[PDB]
């Protein structure tokens, strides 16, 4: 028994591209009408995007559907490595739910971490989580994104009952589709930080936007378990856990903790490793990608 | 000035620290706005002057009572999760002193295109064999971008440490800390 040649997950957690409009605080819940944040050249040209001189407020929305089947590959060679990939998720499964990564999961949903540049330096941010079953609304979270910091993982009844309902999206016990609307507070006339294009920035038709994938960069920046340190935080699950600002990538393959050397010690030759690192490799599996020769 | 807070940039995957230091000298720079004063001084004490580093840490150098003022307030919001703290404590003996510069250049010739063709009625090709494109000076120095909030502008500060001396003189600050006659403790 080997693993496959060809090998691929299709993601879950889907966002889509989150849409930048302006408007006042205390508007907030009114904040249906508010005006796209347009972006403008100027003088070499730079296309940049700024808030209203009478608008403080930048509001972003995105939806994400949460979908599950995690451990099923979207194409697999071998049939033997693929059972023995599905039983070895059945039995992640059974020891323990998804309930440590969907606990995760909703904190980078009620921190703004989505918002990248946009966060610092806010005196304010609060984060509207709507759950739509039908076409109207089903439940509505209220979080406060600066109380929720970037560093630890807390605890909280609303939370608990959030990362219980990703939880349940993640099992495929029921379909999640959520609405995440986010407001920062930075002053009238401020710049915002859209996502930039091969200086140009990201458009959906006449808004300034962020990529999707930007948004699943910041959802699953989770990974607490690297083994060079922890005081700096959580970052992204990779398989060779790394970042393009440092240029540095831990989880290096001559230690025994990426995410391929985990995945081949559980699957092929039965060494289950931590249960830390578990919540790594699946994480990775939820993530998605290309894996194989 | 006797007393000195460290700040010390928390080091960040999501944020470099040429750029974490930037937000920090530009909210750095609104505080000094909204305090005014002339005693208000900064330094660095992780240079590098080989590749014209900054390095991570941030020495703000004031009174006891500035300092403590300054720590609670709404400029340090929405940062505390990306920097480490120090305390307001004095400045050991002995130590030299040496000053915090801005040394611009004037690398743009079209800057001067347009004064010396504003101030004078020139045209273009008088201004042009006036000032050749050779007047451009190269700099070593280490910077931090900045942003503009009325009028948007983005530029980069160069700031230069200068020559250690052994004693200090009187002399004021700007509001972005930078010397005008006064001098900074360097340790």
């Amino acid at each position: 028994l080997s693993t496959a040649s060809v090998l691929a997950f299709e993601r879950k957690l889907d966002p889509s591209d989150a849409l930048m409009s302006a408007g006042a605080w205390a508007q907030r819940d009114a904040s249906q009408e508010w005006p796209a944040v347009t972006v403008r050249e100027k003088s070499q040209t730079v296309d940049v995007a700024n808030l209203p001189s009478d608008a403080d407020t930048l509001k972003v929305r995105f939806t994400l559907r949460v979908l599950g089947g995690a451990g099923t590959p979207s194409a697999c060679n071998d049939a033997a490595y693929r059972d023995k990939l599905l039983q070895t998720v059945a039995t992640y499964v059974n020891e323990q739910g998804f309930a440590e990564l969907a606990r995760r999961y909703a904190h980078n949903l009620a921190n703004a971490r989505f918002l990248w540049r946009n966060r610092v330096g806010a005196e304010a941010v609060e984060v509207r989580i709507n759950h739509i079953r039908q076409g109207e609304v089903a439940r509505t979270w209220r979080f406060d994104a600066l109380a929720i910091g970037l560093r630890d993982f807390k605890a909280d009844a609303e939370l608990d009952a959030l990362a219980e309902l990703i939880a349940s999206g993640l099992s495929g016990s029921g379909h999640v589709l959520l609405e995440v609307v986010a407001f920062a507070r930075i002053g009238d006339g401020q710049e915002v930080f859209p996502s930039q294009e091969l200086k140009t920035l990201y458009s959906v038709r006449d808004a300034a936007a962020i990529h999707s994938q930007k948004i699943g960069n910041a959802l699953r920046t989770i990974d607490t378990w690297y083994p060079d340190e922890d005081g700096l935080g959580p970052i992204a699950v990779e398989p060779y856990g790394s970042v393009t600002s440092q240029g540095k990538a831990y989880r290096q393959p001559k230690q025994k903790l990426d995410f391929y050397t985990l995945l081949d010690n559980w699957v092929l030759r039965d060494e289950a490793p931590a249960v830390e690192q578990q919540h790594y490799v699946i994480a990775n599996l939820i993530r998605g990608g290309v894996f194989g020769e | 000035m006797d007393h000195y807070l460290d700040i010390r940039l928390r080091p960040d995957p999501e944020f470099p620290p040429a750029q974490l230091m930037s937000v920090l000298f530009g909210k750095l720079h609104q505080a000094l706005v909204a305090q005014g004063g002339d005693r208000i001084g900064v330094s660095f004490p992780d240079l590098d002057e080989s590749r014209s580093r900054l390095g991570e840490r941030l020495r703000i150098h004031a009174s006891a009572d500035d300092l403590r003022a300054l720590l609670a307030r709404p400029w340090l919001e929405g940062l505390r999760d990306h920097l480490q703290f120090g305390e307001p404590a004095v400045v050991p003996h002995p130590t030299p002193y040496r000053q915090v510069s801005r040394v611009q250049a004037k690398s743009n010739p079209e800057r001067l295109r347009r004064r010396l063709m504003r101030r004078h009625d020139l045209s273009e090709e008088e201004a042009r064999k006036r000032i050749p494109d050779t007047v451009a000076r190269t700099l070593d120095l280490p910077f931090v971008t900045l942003r503009s909030q009325s009028t948007g502008q983005h530029f980069r500060l160069f700031i230069r440490h200068g020559p250690l001396q052994a004693t200090a003189e009187e002399g004021g600050f700007t509001c972005y800390g930078l010397s005008k006659g006064g001098f900074v403790p360097w340790f």
